[PDB]
Formats: C-alpha cells, structure tokens, sequence
RNA sequence: UUAAUAUUUGUUUAAUGAAAAGUAUUUUAUUAUUAUAUUGUAUAGUAUUAUUAUAGUGUAUAGUUUUUUAAAAAUAUAAAAAUA
RNA sequence: AUAUAUUUAAUUUUUAUAAUUAAUAAUAAUUAAUAUAAGUACGCAAGGAUUGAUUAUUGAAAAAAGAAAGAAGAAUAUAAUUUA
C-alpha cells in the first residue's frame, strides 16, 4: 500500500552508454499496488548538484529498479518531498 | 513508447464509448462513495438535469431525496429521476453500513435529521434480503402541461417490509396534502410508528387554523395578479379545512387506527 | 471492545458491560497489521451526566485523586457506569473541558494528579449529596436494620479523626470485597440508540439497567 | 500544486509493515523461486461438476440430502463425497457460450453434432463434487463417468415416465445437470524464476523441501 | 457569478460572506461593505475618561517619552488595557492634549509624548500608583492570612467530606448486603 | 465551524453542511455547563464538509484559531494527563 | 482479483508468488488482508468470529453458501479460495520459517548485524581521529608561534 | 478595503456578559441575555468598574451632566458618571439639532465589535500553535 | 511556519551548535606537509606503473608549491587532508 | 413574407412607520380608549406588473416565500498543470 | 459587422456487403547532425570531393437498400454481478 511503499530509497541502474547510470532516489509515488504491467513507481533522486524527479515503469530490461528498505519511513518521504518542493522552486530564474 | 492520437482528456460526444489509452486523468473527488458521485454525459456520471449551477443542481438533488424518504416515492420530471433513484439507492446503502460516518454523511446530505433517523430505522431491515436497486423508476404516460416533460414515478421497492408505508395506496393522492396517504382495505389494522405519527400530525395540524386559510385566498390573489390563469376569486375560493370535514376526516383516521 | 484485538490476551475491565455484545473468544495468534491498525475508528463513550457524575463522585471520594489509581477506584466503586478506560478516559477529558476538575502534576512523585476546581467543588459536593440521598431512599431496609446503620453511623461521627480515617479505610475495602462479590450475581447493562439533533449532527441516546447473572 | 498526500496518512511514530523478504535482490528471487516451485495447494480436482435449473436459495437447504444422495449413487461409504461451494450462473439476457458463468445447455455439438443449434438452459446453479484426496485421477474420472452415466439414465427415466439414489437426485433434489471438467492446464511450469534457469537438482530440491514442510 | 458560489460544496467562509442580515454576531465585515444609509452600524463607542487616562499615564510616565507604535505596543503587551485601538490610544491623547495633561514635542523626525503641565499631579498620580501597588502588597499578605484561614476552612471540609464518605460507604455497604442477601444469604451472615 | 456558548463560554467544534447555512451565525444548542438550552455564536472557520473540486481534502482548512483551540484541548502538554490512564490510541 | 468467475490454479500460482511480498502476515493476521474481502464481508465473518486467516480457511462450503446467498458476501468464494490456498505456507511461517530462515541463516543475520555496527562506528571514529589530528596540528602551529615570536 | 477582521475569536481572552452587570450611568442591574436592551463596550481590560467592558442602557448612554446624546458616540467618564466630550472639556451646553436624549449606538457591542481584541491576542499564542510541543 | 518548519530550524541550530564546537580543520605546517609530500612520492614510485613517475612528481611539487601558496590556510589544510586520503586510498586511482 | 423566427418560460424568502405620487366602487375597513365641532389614512416614477431598497425617522436571528428544459458549434462570463 | 439569395462544411439516425466510371487532401528542383564509401577519386603540395542510411520535422480516413414521436446509459462505465 502507499502508506508503507512511499518513502523507501530506491537503487536505480540504468543500462547507457558507455556507463551505466546509477543513482539512489526515494518513492514519492506508486501508481498500482500489486504487480502489473502498469505499475509504475515515482522517485526523486538528488546527485551532488542535480534534483531529478523519475517516473520508472516496471519491465524494462534496461532499467533495474530494485527498492531495498523494505519499509515506508513516511516521515523521511516527507522530508525528501519538502526538499524536492523548495528546490523546484528555487531552480526557477528570477 | 509514443502519445495515442489524440493526447489530453478530450470531450467526446454523449454516446461514445470508452478510449482505454493512457491518459493522465484526475477526478474532482473520490466519487465512488455515496452520495458524492460527480454529474455529466458521459457513462461514468449522473445524468445532469437542468440547473442555474452544480450548487443548484446539488439543491435540488437534496430536496429530492428528502422528499422521497419524507413519503416513501416522488414524481419528478426529466433527467431528475435517474439521479433520484442513484441517490436512493446510495441512501439505502448508507443505511444498510450503518455506520457513524454513514449517519454523519446523510445527515450532512439531508434537509431533516428526522428523516435521517427513520432511514437508519427503516431501510436496514426493509432492504436486508435485498442486493441492489431498492428503488424502482416507472416512467408515466402523461407529461406536464407546461414544459413537456416525462414524468416518472420513483418508489422504494420492499413496501411490505417497511414499518413506516405499509400497506399505502399511491394509485391516487389523498384527498387532502396534509391528511395521511390512502390504505387498502386488506391492511386497515395497520400502525405506524409513534414518532413519526407524532411528526405528521403535528404537520397536518399546522394547516387546520385559520392563517393557512387567509394564506391560501392571498395566494389565490397573488397567482391572480401574476396572470396564472384558471385561478378563482378569493371570494369563490373556500377553505381546505372545515369543522364537518375534519370531523368525519378523523373518524376515518381511527377507522384505519 | 474484545479482549484480544483491542487489548492484550487474558485482561479484563471490572466494569459496566454493554447490552446484546458479545465477548466472543479471540485466538491467541491474533495479530492486527501495521496498516489496518491506523485505519480502526472506535464508537464514542457516554461522557454525559450520569459518568461525568460518577467520576465527580470518585474523585470527590478520593481528595485528590491520581490518574493511575483513578480506574481502580472506579472499579471498586459499586455504582460503576463507565465501560472501560476510553470511557474512563473520555470522561475526564469532557470533564477538564467543562471546567470541573484540573489536572496537576506533583514534583516530587512526577505523576499527574487531579484536582477539584475552586468554583465547581460546590457543585460537586451538591452533586455528591444528592446521590447519597438518592441511594438512602432507594435502599431498603427493616426497622431494626435502620437503627442498627443508624447507631453505627453515630459512633462513627462520634470516633476520632485518625479512627474516622481507619474506618474509612476499612468500609472502602469491604465495599471493594462486597462488590467483587457481587458483580458475579448481577452486572449493569448499558444501552444505546443513535439519533440526530436539530443541528444535523450525531450523538446517542444512552440508558443504563441492571441485570441478574447466574 | 497539491501532494495527494497529506501530513496525516501516517501517524508519526507509528511503523508499517514490511512488503518484502529482504533487500537483496538475489534473496527475493531465491524466496520467489521457492513459492513459485512450491506445490498448488488447495487445488482439488472435481470428479463431476452438478446443476440444477433452481437458486441457490432454494438448493442451500437440500445441499445435504445432495451429499448424502451422491455418496449412495457412488456406493462409496457415508462421508466420501464433499459439495463445493454453490456456483450460480449468472442470468444473461444475451447469453454469451463458453463462459464459466454462463448458464449451461441441455445439449452439446459431441452430442448432437447435425443439429443447427442447442437445447435450452438446463442448469443454473452448479457445484463441484470432490472425492477423498488420496483417490488417483484415474479413480476419480470413474466415479465421474459412472455419476454421469447413472444421471443421464435417470433423466431418460424420468422424461419416459412423466428409491434409487439417482431418481432420488432428479425427482426429489431437482437436478437436472451434470459433466465433466476439463483439466485446469492454467498453472504453467516455470522454466526460469527472476531470469535464471530452474535446474532438473534445483527443483528437486524445493520439492523435498515442500514435502519436508508438508510432513 | 462566483466561482465560488458556483462550486456545489460550499465553505464556511462562503457562506460566512452571505451573511448580509443586519442581526446580532453576523458577518461585521459584509455588513459594513455596504453603505452607511443601508447599514444599521453607528459610530464606534470609544471609552474615554480617567479609565484610560489614567492607565496610558503611568504607562507614559514610566518611559518618558515614547512614540505613538512604541506606547501601542507597551501598552498591547499587558492583558488588561481600556484602550481597543492605536486610533483610541490617539483620541485619548488628543484629549489629555486638549486638557494640558501630555504635550507632544517634535525631536528632529519624529514627535514624543512628555508630561511638563502636570508634571506635579504627574508625579502625584505615580507616588498614588506606588502607593496602591504597596497596598496591593499588603493585601497579598493579608490573602496569605485568608490562605492559613483558608486552609483551617479546607481542614473542615475534608472532615465533613471524609464523614460524608463514611455515611456514602455504609449505604452502599448496606445495600450490597441486601443484595447478597435477597441472591445468596449465606455470605450475608457469614459477613453479619 | 466552531461555536461558544453566550453565557458560559463553553466550546464545542462541528462542520456545517450547504443544508446547515442558515444556522452557521447563531445556533440554538444544549449547553453541557449551563445544563440547558443556550445560545452559540460562530467563532472561527473549519475548512469544510465536502470537497473543493481537484483540490484535496485539506483546502482550504481550518483558520489558527480553530488550530490553536484543538491544540489546547488535545495535543502534546493537553493529553499528557490523559495518556496515563488510558493511552487513547488504545483501550 | 477478477477471477472471472472462478478460481483457476493461475490465481494460485499468483497468491503463492505473492506470499513473498508480504512477509509479515502470520496464519493469525486479520481477515482484512485477503483480497476481495469488503468491509460488509469483513463484518459478516466477524459476526460470525471469524478474524483470522486460519478460520476463514477452517470454513466449510455449507457455511461459505450461508454468507454468500443469505448474508449478501459477493466474494466470498474468492476469499474462502485466497485463504486456503496461502494457509499452508503460513502454518510453516508461523511454526518454523523455513522459506524466511533456510534462505538468510542465523549466522548471516548476526554477520549483518555485527558489520553495521563496526562501520557506524568506524564512521564516527574518523571524525574522532580527523578531530584530534586537528587539534595536534593547531597545537603545533601554537609551539611554531611561540618559537617565531621567541625568534 | 475595510481592513478589519469579522467574527473576532475569543479564544485566548473568551469576552461573555457577566451574571452580575449593573449600569454606569444608573448603578442599577440589567439584564444578562434576554433582552439586548444593553450597550456593551468590551475592550479586553479587568480595570474597575464592570470588568471586561462596562454597559449602559440604550436610554440612558446620554451624557449624564447636560443629559443629551453624544458627539461622535464617544463618552468620557467623569468620577464613576458618563459625560460628552463637549461637557468633558468645560465648553457650553450644546442642544445637538437631531434626537436629544438617546445617541445612535447599536446593541450588545454590535457597534463596538469591529474594534477592540482578535485573534491571535499575544505573540506568544502563535508560536504555540507553529512548535510541536 | 509550521510544526516541520520548527523541527527543521532546531535541527539546523543543533547541527550548527556542533558545527561551532568543530574547529576549523587545519593549516599545515612545514615538517608533516614535507612527511605527506614523501608519503606521496614514495606510494606513487611504489606503484606507479603506466604513468610517467617524472611527471607525477613534477605535478606534486606544483601542487605543494604554487597551489597552496596561491590560496588560503583553510584550503591549504584542505588540500592536506586530501593528500593523506590519497595516499591511504592509492593516489585516488593514478594507474 | 420574414415566421418551424427573436423574446418569454415562475422548484425555495436574510428585511421593518411619513410627504410628494397614485384614487383602484374599502357595502359598517377596523372597535374600541381618551375626549368633546370639521376634515381626510391600503396601491410611486421611468409610454409596463420594467437593470429599480425613492433613504424622513428608527433598529435589527419573524428565514417578513412565483424562474422551465436529458447531449452539440460560435459567443458571453469564471476557472484554467511539476512550460515559458 | 448582416445567412436574405447563391456557395460551402456537415447531417437525413446498424446499409451483413467501399471500389466496373464522376469528382477528389500530400507530382523531390528540401534543410541540419552524424557515420560509411575513404582518410578513396581528384590535386605539385597543404589538402580533399560526389554519394541511395539513420535521426531531426509526429501523422494516418471508405457516400447514400429495411419498418423510427423515451435515455443510442434504465444511466452510480457488467447487457441484468444473488435480489421481497
Ligand atoms: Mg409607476
Ligand atoms: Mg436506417
Ligand atoms: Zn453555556
Ligand atoms: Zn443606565
Ligand atoms: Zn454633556
């Protein structure tokens, strides 16, 4: 359910040339509960300088998605949700 | 992967099917509890009947339901009957939950936290050995005169096993709006509930003094001067409520005890 | 309320039980999920005259009172009327938001503490008076029995203040023993039927009886 | 914009529930591949399949008479025979064939082959018939042909005339149907679990396992 | 014509701005939007006197001078102020002004408020206010008299309420035995 | 919509519905304290009974007022005498 | 589950390989867990007092027909199916643990554990040691300015 | 544009009409709730008299020295009586050429309600609500 | 504000309460800067294999000549321990 | 002819005294108190039963009770994403 | 700023079924990144072409033979998910 999947840390390898992108980003959303071809997972992943926000679909074979908490932590989704609201924000030119 | 045809939520015509394409589409509210369920042309909706605003159409949606768990049935007109006979049917299932969220929300819903409670009471053991479509549409042969529309009738269905309009004829009115509804010889004997009793006598009785007769002739003046036509003089009109009348209007009532 | 689900297995509330539920038997491996936990909406308790009164008894009773030793006055009280420690709970909290006790918390025990307010200890004592008088009419009794209480009750007042004290003590631990007692003979039912005010809004009507168990 | 969570769908302080085995993808495929091998339990195979024209209202309070009727048509020992949850077919204004849900007909193409179209609905409320556990398929195709056999002559009997367990069944219970289900072949070997190949040693493996657990 | 008249689920702010009804505890600010001929809403009663006089001159005559936001906001500070606005703060002094009590003098952007014509009955008034705050002290002592007093009275009230305990748990005492008597007698007499 | 009573001050908190506008000013209620029927006026603002069209259930939401009045009836400093004794989370 | 009707061994196969998703439901969890079961089913089998997976899986098809056709459960059958067919694995969850133990080990556990533990610490003894390595070179850089002052 | 809140909240100081509540002007009771017949001017202060606002009578809010209406519905208290601000600063006794002996003044703090205390009271009462304890 | 609002700014006052009590890492000084100047020489002439240990060198007496000299003592510290986490972890990769 | 037209369409009331103006058949309009002849009390205007609260006092919770219709274009208002 | 006439775009509501012909929307003088022909041909040499492929620009189109006064939903996307 969305109250013990959101806000799990994610590790996301992502098969691109010449080098495969890994990153390691929290879910902030899931659009179906049990397996489907549908599923589809959100996840904000934040490198040292760069905010993403990805929406993963389930089945690729080229993007390995696999969540390791095996636990919600509501309280660390809302802390990567209020800092993926304050870096949008921000990132706008003013 | 690619876009379908046509990207976005698109208006289709009133009878098009589904598209089944991914499309990022979010609903105002959670329509699928009761009560709460959205209006439009499409399948998924209720059918919109006429209405100045969504707030008037909830009104008079309201009123509607009111009404029909007020006297068991009612006669509207138009796309007014199948929203009607969903919100009933809603009704009854909020009744059948029971529960303190459902008491909550139909009393929000309501007009009449009286009628909240004979819902509650009435409609969990009329409606047990029922599944679904408690309600019951009939569309009636005539139309109103003034605008032409299609009258239907909406009742509930378990009559028998309703403490409240057991054994209540609706082949024809009362003779009076205030007197109660017709009975058929074969449940005379029958009784109501005392507070409901209570309740519709001491509505019926508000309208035997004799400001509800000076209210009446003013009306009669008032249509008169709007130009409604067919309407009398309040000199020839005469009271609904007399002594002789009511006299032998409540012999009848312990007739039927 | 069951034992199992909502409470730990083998517990039990000495108090007043609601009419027609059942205290169906719940297995020991019984367990609610993390999520189905959150989800779970309780009915509301009576904070109405008759526990709040009660309450106002007991801690009129007990000068002051503490909140861990507050349910087992309750228990040991005869004429319980709350049905559990949510009841007990919902009670006190009605109570502090009317205004007739305040809730202190002692610096050298570190436990809370309730008080009787200045302005409704009145109140309270009028309250108090009124139920004893209430149950001295109810109760029955024969000539000699009457005079019997009646010499007791006199050399009762007429005993000291420290032997006032121990005799407190011991009628409030023989009330205890008496009521244990009896409650396997006869039990208080509470009843309830939902209904809505002229303000839409939803609240019960509650009635309270006594029934014999044997 | 809005977050279509509020503050509130948690309670702070307050854990959920674990939703997977472990974090290491190689363990979850190695549980996976231990249910996915794991024997299909509470798979029963039915030896015939019974229906009648009535409701399921009006069968609940003959549902035992059926099973003690049944027993005596398969002359096997009393409390052999279990009846399957109730099965009534859905009331279909177009009635669509082939369907599990679809009301049954009294004729099938086998049967009548030159005729250009079907025999009426002859059965509206189904239930499963299930022998003991132990008894072999071959067994239980038996008892089927033979309850079959027995039923159809019955049905002959009763249409030629207007104490045998099997008039006892069409007169008195009102059953008017039965056949045969076909083998369930849905569940599908899993060659490979998570990718990686199930070895011949691997699958005898969890299966020892499974019958060690089952024992 | 309001998108938020339109929407089917009105809030309460919504249904707060319909509030047009000249009534008692109605919507103040609708009902003052409109004009004053259609309006029933009179002047503003603002108290003025020695009430407040009095208290914005020991307020004043502590500092000696403050602005006009710095005396609002002293005196805000407090739980008991007469004074409703800053508006009435300045009809206060504008009177005390027109009496010769205050007298505000320009600095070189700003103006301050002084106390030069009473300056006599200024320091009059505070030896009357230090005089009532010693009294208040005395007082505090004399309530802590009534406390000792109190608490004699405090001592009688737990005798008859632990006497009123005694003749509660007798009854209820007597009643169970009754009760174990009519179900079970054998106990009863085993208690006598 | 959160309403006093006119006499003592007693507070009671309950949404008001599109069937319940005309009672939002004054409401004609049993009062606990004054132990019998007072008169309420509205004191501050709840968010709302149903939903606002593609925005969640917290818009618009309660006003500081009506945050601040649950907060001191029940909270962290309001429910620690009553966790005590029951711990309302649970039974 | 739509189940189109009837549960086949395709909806078995795919409640066993989602038995893995959910490895804290016990034989002895709530009834709410299994699918298709609405509140007005929950609330049948509770007047019923059924409230675990066991005793919904102990039914029999006499009573599962009485909360189908006479109690208004829709999916009962469904449910009924769903908790016979996952009850045997979660006697030997809740008895041994054989497929969440023979997996992991007990040796594996505590060797995961014991290595958290040294690298949290071991990550909070680099700072300790960077500290005092900064501490002796300010001392030093002190002695170095006390020298240079002398000199 | 009116720059004024409406339906002020008295949750940090609740402003209720007294059990006991005499006049200013008259020193004799009025009555409580049943009749607004009152004129109550609350402004948050326990000063002497009639705490939390004093009241006065519709008839007799008038001055108490030249017995005529007010000004700009402004009286001035004058050793425990209400005068006019005319009457207060020593000036002549001025016959006002609309009603004489009853001021325009609403009833039950209608007048004075757009004025006087709201919500939040302190600025310790906000940060209160925005801390976690 | 809000309660979050509030928790973030204590947390942000208790990391910089300990940030304050941390002092400011490090200016080197000249007899361990000439220790990591050999430690890096020699591990770099340990295992250096493909690149050219006359242009490592070259680029480390830059370094430890020109860099820190340009910029601050708090960078040059900086610098300092960056050049023992290369030696402890092999350069930082110079295959 | 336009014209099978445009337009109308009566399902839910938050407010309180004159005079100009209006004379509409007030059958005894009122039923009485006081005192003292006589005289007169219900309905505007904008060609109308019309965008309409005539602002002369005065204050107030009486809810002080006539707005059809089952999809569309164009137009008219109101809203209108994590694009700029 | 007007549909009055002409002219257009549609429609005259399951027609089991496009196509014998009328008429009718897409007849390369494309542009930019790469890579291959090739580091070729051709040049004294430095140099260095032509060139069919992928992207880039994101769309797809069939006219006339059947019974007609409700909602082409018995409406809360099931051709009745149990139903008194
Ligand atoms: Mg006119
Ligand atoms: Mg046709
Ligand atoms: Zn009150
Ligand atoms: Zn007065
Ligand atoms: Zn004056």
């Amino acid at each position: 359910t969305k109250e013990q999947i959101l806000g799990a840390p994610v590790t996301c390898n992502f098969e691109y040339n010449p080098r495969p992108v890994r990153l390691i980003g929290t879910v902030m959303d899931a659009h179906t509960e049990e397996t489907s071809i549908k599923g589809g997972l959100k996840v904000y992943a934040r490198n040292e300088e760069t905010n993403m926000m990805l929406w993963i679909p389930p089945g690729n074979p080229k993007l390995r998605h696999e969540v390791t908490s095996t636990k919600g932590s509501f309280q660390h989704y809302l802390d990567e949700r209020d800092k993926w609201d304050e870096a949008w924000i921000t990132g706008r030119a003013r | 992967g690619r876009a379908p045809p046509v990207i976005g939520c698109t208006r289709k015509a009133r009878y098009a099917g589904i598209d089944d394409n991914p499309t990022i589409t979010y609903k105002p509210w959670d329509t699928t509890e009761p009560l709460m369920a959205d209006y439009g042309w499409t399948r998924g909706k209720l059918p919109k009947f006429r209405a100045r605003s969504p707030f008037h159409r909830q009104q008079i949606a309201r009123r509607m339901v009111t009404e029909m768990i007020r006297k068991d049935y009612c006669i509207v007109g138009g796309a007014r009957a199948p929203a009607l006979r969903i919100l009933a049917d809603h009704v009854v299932e909020l009744a059948k939950a029971g529960d303190t969220d459902s008491r909550q929300q139909l009393a929000y819903f309501l007009h009449d936290p009286l009628m909240v409670d004979k819902a509650f009471d009435e409609y969990p053991r009329r409606f047990k050995d029922m599944n679904a479509k408690y309600a019951m549409m009939t569309r009636l042969k005539s139309r109103r005169r003034t605008d032409a529309v299609a009258m239907y009738f909406v009742e509930y269905k378990n009559r028998d096993m309703s403490d409240n309009h057991k054994g209540e004829d609706y082949s024809a009115g009362p003779e009076r709006f205030f007197l109660p509804p017709r009975i058929v010889e074969t449940e005379k004997g029958i009784q109501r509930p005392p507070h409901m009793q209570m309740a519709f006598d001491r509505w019926a009785s508000k309208f035997k003094t004799e400001e509800f007769h000076h209210w009446w002739r003013l009306r009669h003046a008032k249509l008169r001067y709007w130009g409604v036509r067919n309407v009398p003089h309040p000199s020839d009109v005469d009271p609904l409520w007399t002594e002789k009348e009511e006299e032998e209007w409540h012999n009848e009532m312990l007739a039927n005890t | 309320w069951q034992s199992g689900v909502h409470t730990p297995h083998g517990v039990v509330y000495r108090g007043a039980k609601m009419k027609n539920w059942p205290e169906q038997r719940i297995p020991e491996n019984f367990k609610f999920t993390e999520e189905q936990r959150f989800r779970t909406k309780a009915i509301p308790r009576d904070v109405g005259t008759i526990p709040r009164n009660f309450v106002l008894g007991v801690l009129y009773r007990h000068q002051p009172c503490e909140v861990g030793g507050l349910w087992e006055h309750c228990t040991n009280d005869p004429e319980i009327v709350l049905d559990s420690k949510r009841h007990l709970r919902e009670v006190l909290k009605q109570a502090r938001e009317e205004g007739f006790v305040t809730f202190e918390r002692d610096a050298i025990s570190n436990e809370w503490l309730c008080f009787l307010t200045r302005e409704r200890y009145e109140e309270v004592q009028r309250i108090v008076t009124a139920k004893s008088e209430a149950v001295d009419t109810h109760s029955g009794l024969r000539g000699a029995a009457a005079t019997e209480t009646s010499t007791y009750a006199e050399k009762f007042r007429e005993m000291n203040v420290e032997a006032k004290e121990a005799h407190a003590r011991r009628l409030e631990e023989e009330v205890a023993n008496t009521t244990r007692y009896l409650r396997r003979f006869q039990q208080r039912e509470i009843d309830y039927l939902p209904y809505t005010d002229l303000n839409g809004k939803v609240n019960f009507m509650w009635w309270y009886e006594t029934r014999d168990v044997q | 914009y809005y977050w279509p969570y509020n503050e509130d769908f948690v309670p702070e302080g307050a854990e959920t529930s674990r939703f997977q085995s472990s974090g290491s993808p190689g363990t979850r495929r190695r549980v996976l591949q231990e249910y996915a091998l794991s024997p299909l339990f509470g798979a029963r195979v039915p030896c015939c399949v019974v229906g009648t024209l009535r409701t399921a209202k009006e069968i609940i309070v003959l549902k035992r008479d059926i099973q003690s009727l049944l027993c005596e048509l398969m002359e096997l020992p009393q409390g052999s025979v279990t009846l399957g949850p109730l099965q009534q077919l859905r009331e279909m204004m177009l009635y669509r064939h082939g369907t599990p849900l679809s009301p049954r007909l009294g004729d099938e193409r086998q049967l009548n082959m030159d005729a250009y179209a079907r025999r009426p609905i002859a059965a509206r409320t189904m239930m499963d018939v299930f022998l003991a556990e132990d008894m072999s398929l071959d067994e239980i195709v038996n008892f089927g042909r033979l309850s079959l056999g027995k039923l159809q002559i019955a049905l002959n009997n009763l249409r030629k005339e207007n104490v045998e367990p099997a008039q006892l069944l069409v007169d008195r219970m009102g059953i008017s149907y039965c056949e045969i289900p076909s083998l369930d072949e849905s569940d599908y070997v899993f060659a490979e679990v998570g990718g990686v190949a199930v070895t011949d040693e691997e699958a005898e493996r969890v299966a020892q396992r499974w019958a060690e657990r089952c024992e | 014509k309001e998108y938020r008249l339109t929407v089917p689920y009105r809030s309460e702010v919504t249904m707060l701005r319909l509030a047009n009804h000249k009534a008692i505890n109605s919507n103040i600010r609708e009902l003052f939007k409109k004009p004053l001929v259609m309006n029933n809403i009179k002047a503003i009663p603002r108290d003025l006197g020695e009430i407040p006089r009095d208290y914005v001159l020991r307020l004043l005559f502590f500092h000696q001078p403050i602005r006009l936001v710095d005396l609002w906001t002293i005196c805000k500070e407090h739980d008991d102020v007469p004074l409703d606005s800053a508006k009435h703060l300045r009809l206060v002094l504008k009177i005390a002004k027109l009496q010769r009590w205050v007298y505000a003098e320009k600095n070189q952007t700003n103006n301050l408020y002084y106390y030069y014509v009473h300056q006599s009955r200024m320091q009059e008034v505070q030896q009357m206010v230090r005089a009532s705050e010693v009294r208040k002290k005395e007082q505090e002592s004399v309530r802590e008299i009534e406390a000792e007093k109190l608490r004699m009275e405090e001592q009688e009230r737990r005798k008859v309420a632990l006497d009123e305990n005694i003749v509660a748990l007798q009854n209820a005492l007597v009643s169970n035995i009754a009760q174990i008597q009519e179900f079970d007698p054998g106990f009863a007499r085993s208690k006598i | 919509a959160l309403f006093s009573c006119f006499r003592c001050g007693y507070m009671y908190e309950f949404a008001v519905s599109n069937s319940y506008c005309r009672k939002l000013t004054l409401r004609n209620d049993h009062c606990p304290r004054c132990d019998q029927l007072t008169l309420f006026r509205f004191m501050s603002v709840s968010g709302m009974v149903g939903n606002m069209p593609f925005k969640p259930i917290g818009v618009p939401g309660p006003s500081y007022a009506t945050l601040w009045w649950r907060k001191t009836r029940e909270g962290k400093e309001a429910s620690a005498p009553l966790d005590a004794v029951c711990k309302s989370d649970r039974w | 589950i739509a189940t189109g009707g009837r549960v086949t061994n395709e909806d078995r196969r795919w409640w066993l390989v989602h038995l893995e998703c959910a490895p804290d439901i016990t034989p002895g969890t709530f009834i709410a867990w299994l699918d298709c079961c609405g509140t007005h089913t929950c609330k049948k089998l509770i007047e019923r007092n059924i409230w675990t997976i066991e005793q919904v899986a102990a039914l029999d098809s006499d009573q599962v027909d009485e909360l189908k056709y006479r109690e208004g459960c829709l999916k009962m059958d469904v449910v009924w199916e769903h908790a016979r067919t996952i009850i045997t694995p979660l006697r030997q969850r809740e008895v041994t643990g054989g497929v969440e133990s023979e997996l992991q080990g007990r040796i594996m556990e505590l060797r995961k554990k014991r290595e958290l533990e040294r690298r949290r610490e071991e990550i909070l003894k680099e700072r300790a040691n960077v500290s005092e390595q900064r501490e002796e070179t300010l001392r030093k850089l002190r002695e170095a300015i006390a020298a240079k002052k002398a000199a | 544009r009116p720059h004024f809140p409406a339906y002020n909240e008295d949750v940090d100081r609740p402003m209720v009409v007294p059990p006991d509540a005499i006049c200013f002007n008259c020193d004799k009771p009025i009555d409580a709730g049943d009749v607004n017949s009152y004129v109550w001017i609350p402004a948050g202060n326990a000063t002497v008299p009639t705490p939390q606002g004093y009241f006065f009578h519709f008839g007799c809010f008038k001055c108490n020295r030249c017995k005529y209406r007010l000004g700009h519905n402004k009286f001035y208290s004058k050793d425990g009586k209400a005068w006019c601000i005319p009457c207060a600063l020593g000036r002549d006794v001025r016959v006002p050429t609309r009603r004489w002996h009853t001021s325009y003044v609403n009833t039950h703090r209608t007048g004075s309600r757009l004025t006087g205390h709201f919500f939040p009271r302190h600025s310790h009462q906000m940060e209160f609500l925005f801390d976690p304890n | 504000d809000f309660g979050r609002a509030a928790a973030r700014r204590m947390q942000l006052e208790r990391r910089r309460l300990e940030a304050s009590t941390h002092p400011p890492p490090v200016d080197p000084t000249a007899q361990q800067a000439c220790v990591l100047y050999r430690r890096l020489l020699k591990a770099g002439h340990q295992q250096l294999l493909v690149t050219d240990k006359s242009y490592y060198a070259r680029k480390v007496r830059h370094e430890f000549e020109v860099t820190a000299r340009q910029t601050s003592a708090r960078v040059r510290g900086i610098m300092y321990e960056r050049g023992q986490w290369l030696v402890e972890n092999k350069l930082g990769g110079i295959v």
